[PDB]
C-alpha cells in the first residue's frame, strides 16, 4: 500500500478526495466485493498520507522565516509588531498552500480525520485481504491495528486464528512504520552484540528524526475549531489555543516506540543513557561527559549515574576535559524547555480558563 | 460526564376534559442562562403572562410537538420577558434524542416564547436551534399528545390545555447524562 | 450584579401602557443607570487588565540556523503563555457575561434616545415639571425632526418655572458640548471666552479617544449562518479577528466627530481644533503659542499654502531664533504616529486578504499605500471624470432625472432594449431581452436541479462551487453561473451610467414549486409586496428604514430562466400595495433592473403548476457592506481552473 508512494511525483490518475476514495471502499466492501474495495482502501491510505506530507511541508517555510529587522518608530508598540508578525506569517502559509496538488481537492471533515488518526481502515483492509488469499497481508494489517488498540476482544480473537495457520509466523510487520524507530532498533541490537561503533552512529542518526518528527507532530496539531459559542477577543483566542494544547500534550507519547507490546518509557533518556554507556566504553570522555550531563537533565533523581558524573568531575584532570564539556546539548535543553513549557501552561489553563458547569454521572 | 441542573419545572397536561399527567423538566441554568431565566420567568407567572391556559398548536408525529404560544392561538406570536425577542447564546448542547427541549426560531436571534419537546434525534438542527432541557420524568406523556388525530395543519382535533405550571427547586446541581429520555 | 438594561425597559413599557407613572420613572431611570454602569464595568476591567500584564516583546534572539525548529516553538508558547494570562485576569475581572449582550433593537431604542420620551411623558404627568422639560429638551436634541417635542418644549416656556439656561442635555459628551460652544463664541467676535473652551475640548478629545478605543475588542462577527461552515486554522483566525479590531478601532475617529444635528461628520476634527486655535490666540495676543499651533497644523497638512503664508507672517513679526525654539505638540505626534502605522497594517491586509478599508482620515500620505492598491485607485479616478464629461454633452445638447441617468451602452453584442423607463411607468426601470442563449437557460435549470437533493430552494454561487468541487454538482454549471453574475454586474453598471463602483451584496439561484394537491382555494401571492430598502407599512403610505432591513442596498435585478409554468408575473406596485403599475412575462434572457428605493415597490404573483427559475441579484454602492464570499468563490475559482 505504500511500496509506490512518492510524494513529489503522485500518480494525478487517483487524485481524488479523500472522503469520495473512503465511500467507494466501504460501499463496494459492503458488497461483497473485494479486489476493488482493496484497491480503493489503499488509495485512501495513500491520498491521507500525501495530505499529512503536505500539511508538513508547508509549515516548513513559514515558521522558518526569518523576519526582516523593522523601522525605528514601531520598536515603540510591541503589540503592533507582534501581530504584523502574525499576519506576514498568515500570509506565508495562505500564499504556500495554494502551490500543492493536495490541497486543490475537497478537504475531509473533522469526524474523517479522527477516524483515520484512530487506525479504523486496518480493519476492513484485513478482513478484506483475508477474503482475497492474502494472509502475509492480512496478518501485517491486524498487527498493525493491535499496535494502537491493545483491548480489543475481536482483535485478539483474529490475531490467534491466525496465528494457528501454519507459516504465517514470519510475516509480522508493522505497515506504518518509520525511519527512527527502525533505526533505534538495529542500535539496540548492535549494542548487545557488543559492537559500539554501530550503535553510536545508528543512534546519532536516530535523535535528530526523533526531533523532526516530533516538531512536525507539534506542527500539524493547530487546526480548526467547532464554532459553538460567542465570547471576546482575548477570552475567544484563549480557548482555540485550549484545544490546540490538548491536543499538542499527547504528541510526546504518541510517538513512542512499543517493544514487545509495553511502549520503551523515557525515550529520550534511554537514548541519551545508551549513548553515554557506548562513548565511555571507547573512552572519549569528550562526548561521553555531555550525554551524562543531559540524562541527568532529564532524569534528575538517579544514584549510579550522580556517582559516574561525580568521578567524571573530580577527575577531570586525569582525561582532560575543559569547564564547557559539562552542559547539555542543546538539543535535550529545547525538548525539556518545550514540554516542561507545555505542561505547566496546561496546568495553569485548567484552572482560570476552563468552565466548570459539567460533572460525573453517578 | 454531562451538563448540571438546577431547576425543576412541572407542567400539567389536559388533551379534551380528561387528565393524563405530568411532565417535569430539567433546565441546565448554568451552561444556558438568560434562556432557563426565560421559561422559569413565564412557567410562575411573575410578570402576569405566562404558559398558563396555552395551547400546543403543532403536534407533528414522529417528529416533535411544538406550544407555548400564548399571545395567539394560531403560533404566530409570542413575546419574552426581554422586550419580544432576544438573541441566541451558544449551541453548546445538541438534540441528543427523544425528550430534549429547546426553543424554536422563526429565523436568527429571534427567540420568542415557543418551544418544542424533542421526540426523535434530529441532527439537522444542530447550530440552529438553543437547547436549554430535558425532559426527566413523564416521557409516557409526551408520547400520548403525539398520538392524537391531527388535520391537515397539524393542529390537534382535541385541544391540548396546560392546566397548571410551576416551579421546583433544587438543593443540589446533579449532572445528567447526554444519551437520551 | 446589575440588572440587563433591556428587562428594565420592558418593564418600564408594559408600565407605561398599563398607566403607573411612578412604575414607568423608575423603571426607566434605573434601566439608564445600569446601562451606563454596564459600559464603566467593562472600560474599568479592560484597562486594568492590559495594565497589569504588559506584552513586554519578544528579546533579540537571532534565529541561528540548524536549531530553528524549537526556537519558533520557544517563541510561540511565550506569546501564548502571556496571552492565557490576560485572558485570566479579563475572566477573574468582568464576572458573568451574560449582561453585556442585548439585542439590535434594545440598542436602537437607547441610540434614539426612546426612554427620555418615555419619562417626559411621565414626568409631566406626575408634576415634577423640571425634569420634565430637561427630559424634552434631551430628546429633542436627539432627534431634530420631532415637531411635537418642539411644541411642547414652547408649551414648557409660556408656563413659568424654568429659564433659557436651564436646559440641560444629558446624553451628549463632554467633548462635543465644550466644542460647538467654543466655535459658537468664537464666531461671536469674543476670541477671550473662546480659548480655554477649545484647550478643554482637545483634552476631553484625547480622554474620550483613549476610552473609546478600549471597547472595540468584542465578539467576531460572522455572516449570519457562516460559523457553521468556518474552516479556520488558528494563525488565520487570530489575524481575521484582529484586522476586525483594528477596524474597529480606526473607525472611532468618524464617530467622535459626528452629532446628531448634523447629517455628516465634521471635516478634520482635530486639524480644525488647532485652526481655530492659532486664530484665536493671534487674536488674543499671544504669539508663541499662535506658531506652536500653526507648526503643530502644519504637521498633518504641511502643503497647506494659506497656514504657510500666516506662519511667515508671524516668524517674520516675531525674531528667528524664538520661531526655530519652539515645535509641534506631543500629543499630536503620538497620535499621528500610531495611526499611521494602523493604517499601513490595515492597508496591507487590504492588499494581500482582499479585506476592504476605507480610510476615515484625509491627511493620510500616499507612502502608505501599496503599489497595487494604488494603480485601482487611479482607475477609478479617471472613470469618474469620463462620465461627467458624457452627462455634461447630453444636457448641452438640449425629463433630466430620465435622461441623464437612464440609457447606457449596453456593451455586449445580442442584447436589445425591449422596455424603456417610459412604457414601463415610473423611474429608473429597464427590461432587457436576450442576455443568456437556451443552452444557458438548460444548464442553470439542471444546476438548480440537481444541487436540490409552495416550495423554495436557493442556491449561492460560492456553495455552487463548492459543491462541483466535492463532486454532486459539475463545475462547468458553477462557471457559467459566477461568468453570468458578473456579466450581468457590468452591464447594470453600464446601463444607469454610474460613475462610483458597483459592489456585490448578495445572489441567489431560487427556485419555486407549485404542490398541485393544496391549490384549491389559494387566495395568496407567492411574494408580497415589499421594499427591498425600508421594511413597508402600507397603513401610512410610507417605509422606515431600520437595521432589521438591509438598507445598504443600492440596486437590484432579476434574470429568469424559464417561461413554462402559470401566473408567477413580475408586477410593479404604488407605494399603496393595491394597484398594478406595470407587468412582465417572464422568459429567459429577459432582466428586469431597477433602483432598490421606496420608489419601485414590486411583488410576485401566485405560481400555480409549474416551476418558476430565477437569479436574484442585489447590488451596494458602499464597499463596505460588500459581500464577504465573493472573494473567497474569485479564489476557489482561481485555483480550480487556472492555478
Ligand atoms: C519555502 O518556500 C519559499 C517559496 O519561495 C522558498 O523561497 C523557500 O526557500 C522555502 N523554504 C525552504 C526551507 O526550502
Ligand atoms: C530550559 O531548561 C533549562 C534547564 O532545564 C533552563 O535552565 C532554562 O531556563 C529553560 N528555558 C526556558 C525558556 O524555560
Ligand atoms: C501665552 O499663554 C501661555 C499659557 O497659555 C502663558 O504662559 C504665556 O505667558 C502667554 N503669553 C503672553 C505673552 O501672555
Ligand atoms: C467564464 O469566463 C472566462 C473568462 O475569464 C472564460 O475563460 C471561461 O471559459 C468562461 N466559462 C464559461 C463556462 O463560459
Ligand atoms: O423574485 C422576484 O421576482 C422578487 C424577489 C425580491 O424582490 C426579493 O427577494 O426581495
Ligand atoms: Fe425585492
Amino acid at each position: 500500500q505504500y511500496e509506490r508512494y512518492s510524494f513529489r511525483s503522485f500518480p494525478r490518475d487517483e487524485l481524488m478526495p479523500l472522503e469520495s476514495a473512503y465511500r467507494h471502499a466501504l460501499d463496494k466492501y459492503s458488497g461483497e466485493h473485494w479486489a476493488e474495495s482493496v484497491g480503493y482502501l489503499e488509495i485512501s491510505l495513500r491520498l491521507h498520507r500525501l495530505l499529512r506530507d503536505s500539511e508538513a511541508f508547508c509549515h516548513r517555510n513559514c515558521s522558518a522565516a526569518p523576519q526582516p529587522e523593522p523601522a525605528a518608530g514601531l520598536a515603540s508598540y510591541p503589540e503592533l509588531r507582534l501581530f504584523g508578525g502574525l499576519l506576514r506569517r498568515a500570509h506565508c502559509l495562505k500564499r504556500c498552500k495554494q502551490g500543492l496538488p493536495a490541497f486543490r481537492q475537497s478537504q475531509p471533515s473533522r469526524e474523517v480525520l479522527a477516524d483515520f488518526q484512530r487506525r479504523e481502515p486496518y480493519k476492513f483492509l484485513q478482513f478484506a485481504y483475508f477474503k482475497a488469499n492474502n494472509l502475509p497481508k492480512a496478518i501485517a494489517a491486524a498487527h498493525t491495528f493491535l499496535l494502537k488498540h491493545p483491548d480489543d476482544e475481536m482483535m485478539k480473537r483474529n490475531m490467534a486464528y491466525y496465528k494457528s495457520l501454519p507459516g504465517a509466523e514470519d510475516y509480522i510487520k508493522d505497515l506504518e512504520t518509520k525511519s527512527y524507530e527502525s533505526l533505534f532498533i538495529r542500535a539496540v541490537r548492535a549494542y548487545n552484540g557488543e559492537n559500539w561503533r554501530t550503535s553510536i552512529t545508528d543512534m546519532e542518526l536516530a535523535l535528530p528524526d526523533f526531533f523532526k518528527a516530533f516538531y512536525e507532530c507539534l506542527a500539524a496539531c493547530e487546526g480548526s475549531r467547532e464554532i459553538k459559542d460567542f465570547k471576546d477577543f482575548y477570552l475567544s483566542i484563549a480557548d482555540h489555543y485550549v484545544e490546540v494544547l490538548e491536543c499538542k500534550i499527547q504528541c510526546e507519547e504518541n510517538l513512542t516506540p512499543v517493544i514487545g507490546g509495553y511502549p520503551v518509557e523515557k525515550f529520550v533518556a534511554t537514548m541519551y543513557h545508551y549513548l553515554q554507556f557506548a562513548y565511555y566504553k571507547l573512552n572519549d570522555l569528550k562526548n561521553a561527559a555531555p550525554c551524562a550531563v543531559s540524562y541527568l537533565l532529564f532524569d534528575q533523581n538517579d544514584k549510579v549515574m550522580q556517582q559516574n558524573l561525580v568521578y567524571y568531575q573530580y577527575h577531570r584532570d586525569t582525561w582532560g576535559l575543559s569547564d564547557e564539556h559539562f552542559q547539555p546539548r542543546p538539543e535535550a535543553v529545547q525538548f525539556f524547555n518545550v514540554t516542561t513549557l507545555q505542561k505547566e501552561l496546561y496546568d495553569f489553563a485548567k484552572e482560570n480558563i476552563m468552565d466548570d458547569d459539567e460533572g460525573e454521572v453517578v | 460526564k454531562g451538563p448540571k441542573v438546577t431547576v425543576k419545572v412541572y407542567f400539567d397536561l389536559r388533551i379534551g376534559d380528561e387528565d393524563v399527567g405530568r411532565v417535569i423538566f430539567g433546565l441546565f441554568g448554568k451552561t444556558v442562562p438568560k434562556t432557563v431565566d426565560n421559561f422559569v420567568a413565564l412557567a410562575t407567572g411573575e410578570k402576569g403572562f405566562g404558559y398558563k391556559n396555552s395551547k400546543f398548536h403543532r403536534v407533528i408525529k414522529d417528529f416533535m410537538i411544538q406550544g407555548g404560544d400564548f399571545t395567539r392561538g394560531d403560533g404566530t406570536g409570542g413575546k419574552s420577558i426581554y422586550g419580544e425577542r432576544f438573541p441566541d447564546e451558544n449551541f453548546k448542547l445538541k438534540h441528543y434524542g427523544p425528550g430534549w427541549v429547546s426553543m424554536a426560531n422563526a429565523g436568527k436571534d429571534t427567540n420568542g416564547s415557543q418551544f418544542f419537546i424533542t421526540t426523535v434525534k434530529t441532527a439537522w438542527l444542530d447550530g440552529k436551534h438553543v437547547v436549554f432541557g430535558k425532559v426527566l420524568e413523564g416521557m409516557e406523556v409526551v408520547r400520548k399528545v403525539e398520538s392524537t388525530k391531527t388535520d391537515s395543519r397539524d393542529k390537534p382535533l382535541k385541544d391540548v390545555i396546560i392546566a397548571d405550571c410551576g416551579k421546583i427547586e433544587v438543593e443540589k446541581p446533579f449532572a445528567i447524562a447526554k444519551e437520551a429520555a | 450584579g446589575m440588572v440587563t438594561p433591556d428587562l428594565l425597559f420592558a418593564e418600564g413599557t408594559a408600565a407605561y401602557a398599563r398607566g403607573d407613572w411612578p412604575g414607568v420613572v423608575l423603571s426607566m431611570e434605573r434601566a439608564l443607570r445600569s446601562r451606563a454602569a454596564l459600559r464603566a464595568l467593562r472600560l474599568r476591567c479592560r484597562t486594568q487588565c492590559a495594565a497589569d500584564f504588559p506584552w513586554e516583546l519578544d528579546p533579540d534572539w537571532s534565529p541561528s540556523p540548524a536549531q530553528a525548529s524549537g526556537a519558533a516553538a520557544l517563541r510561540d508558547l511565550s506569546f501564548f503563555g502571556g496571552l492565557l494570562r490576560r485572558a485570566a485576569c479579563l475572566r477573574r475581572c468582568l464576572g458573568p457575561p451574560a449582561a453585556h449582550s442585548l439585542s439590535e433593537e434594545m440598542e436602537l431604542e437607547f441610540r434614539k434616545r426612546s426612554p427620555y420620551n418615555y419619562l417626559q411623558v411621565a414626568y409631566f404627568k406626575i408634576n415634577k415639571l423640571e425634569k420634565a422639560v430637561a427630559a424634552a429638551h434631551t430628546f429633542f436634541v436627539g432627534n431634530p425632526e420631532h415637531m411635537e417635542m418642539q411644541q411642547n418644549l414652547d408649551y414648557y416656556q409660556t408656563m413659568s418655572g424654568v429659564k433659557e439656561a436651564d436646559f440641560k442635555d444629558l446624553e451628549t459628551q463632554p467633548h462635543m458640548q465644550e466644542f460647538r460652544l467654543g466655535v459658537r463664541l468664537y464666531s461671536e467676535e469674543q476670541p477671550q471666552e473662546a480659548v480655554p473652551h477649545l484647550e478643554a475640548a482637545l483634552q476631553e478629545y484625547f480622554v474620550a479617544y483613549e476610552e473609546c478605543r478600549a471597547l472595540c475588542e468584542g465578539p467576531y462577527d460572522y455572516d449570519g449562518y457562516n460559523y457553521l461552515e468556518y474552516n479556520a486554522d488558528l494563525f488565520q483566525a487570530i489575524t481575521d479577528h484582529y484586522i476586525q479590531v483594528l477596524n474597529c478601532k480606526q473607525n472611532c475617529v468618524t464617530e467622535l466627530a459626528s452629532h446628531p444635528s448634523r447629517e455628516k461628520p465634521f471635516e478634520d476634527f482635530l486639524p480644525s481644533h488647532y485652526n481655530y486655535l492659532q486664530f484665536a490666540y493671534y487674536n488674543i495676543g499671544n504669539y508663541t503659542q499662535a506658531v506652536e499651533c500653526a507648526k503643530t497644523y502644519l504637521l498633518f497638512f504641511p502643503n497647506d499654502e494659506v497656514m504657510n503664508q500666516n506662519l511667515a507672517y508671524y516668524a517674520a513679526m516675531l525674531g528667528e531664533e524664538h520661531t526655530r525654539s519652539i515645535g509641534p505638540r506631543e500629543s499630536a505626534k503620538e497620535y499621528r504616529q500610531r495611526s499611521l502605522l494602523e493604517k499601513e497594517l490595515l492597508f496591507f491586509a487590504y492588499d494581500v486578504f482582499g479585506i476592504p478599508f476605507v480610510d476615515p482620515d484625509s491627511w493620510t500620505p500616499e507612502e502608505v499605500i501599496p503599489k497595487r492598491l494604488q494603480e485601482k485607485q487611479k482607475s477609478e479616478r479617471e472613470t469618474a471624470v469620463r462620465i461627467s464629461q458624457e452627462i455634461g454633452n447630453l444636457m448641452k445638447e438640449i425629463d433630466v432625472s430620465r435622461l441623464t441617468r437612464e440609457g447606457g451602452p449596453l456593451l455586449y453584442e445580442g442584447i436589445s432594449l425591449t422596455m424603456n423607463s417610459k412604457l414601463l411607468n415610473g423611474s429608473q426601470r429597464v427590461v432587457m431581452d436576450g442576455v443568456i442563449s437556451d443552452h444557458e437557460c438548460q444548464e442553470l435549470q439542471r444546476l438548480t436541479n440537481v444541487a436540490a437533493t409552495e416550495k423554495f430552494y436557493g442556491v449561492t454561487v460560492f456553495k455552487a462551487l463548492k459543491l462541483g468541487q466535492e463532486g454532486k454538482v459539475p463545475l462547468q454549471s458553477a462557471h457559467l453561473y459566477y461568468n453570468v453574475t458578473e456579466k450581468v454586474r457590468r452591464i447594470m453598471e453600464s446601463y444607469f451610467r454610474l460613475d462610483t463602483p458597483l459592489y456585490f451584496s448578495y445572489s441567489h439561484l431560487v427556485c419555486r414549486t407549485a404542490i398541485e394537491e393544496v391549490q384549491a382555494e389559494r387566495k395568496d401571492d407567492s411574494h408580497p409586496v415589499h421594499v427591498d430598502n425600508c421594511i413597508l407599512n402600507a397603513e401610512t403610505l410610507v417605509c422606515v428604514k431600520e437595521p432589521p432591513a438591509y438598507t445598504f442596498r443600492d440596486y437590484s435585478a432579476i434574470l429568469y430562466l424559464n417561461g413554462d409554468f402559470d401566473g408567477g408575473n413580475f408586477y410593479f406596485t404604488e407605494l399603496d400595495a393595491k394597484t398594478v403599475t406595470a407587468e412582465v412575462q417572464p422568459q429567459c434572457g429577459r432582466a428586469v433592473g431597477f433602483s432598490s428605493g421606496t420608489e419601485n415597490p414590486h411583488g410576485v404573483k401566485a405560481v400555480t403548476r409549474g416551476q418558476r427559475c430565477a437569479i436574484a441579484l442585489w447590488f451596494t454602492l458602499d464597499p463596505r457592506h460588500s459581500e464577504r464570499d465573493r472573494v473567497q468563490a474569485d479564489d476557489l475559482v482561481k485555483m480550480l481552473f487556472s492555478p
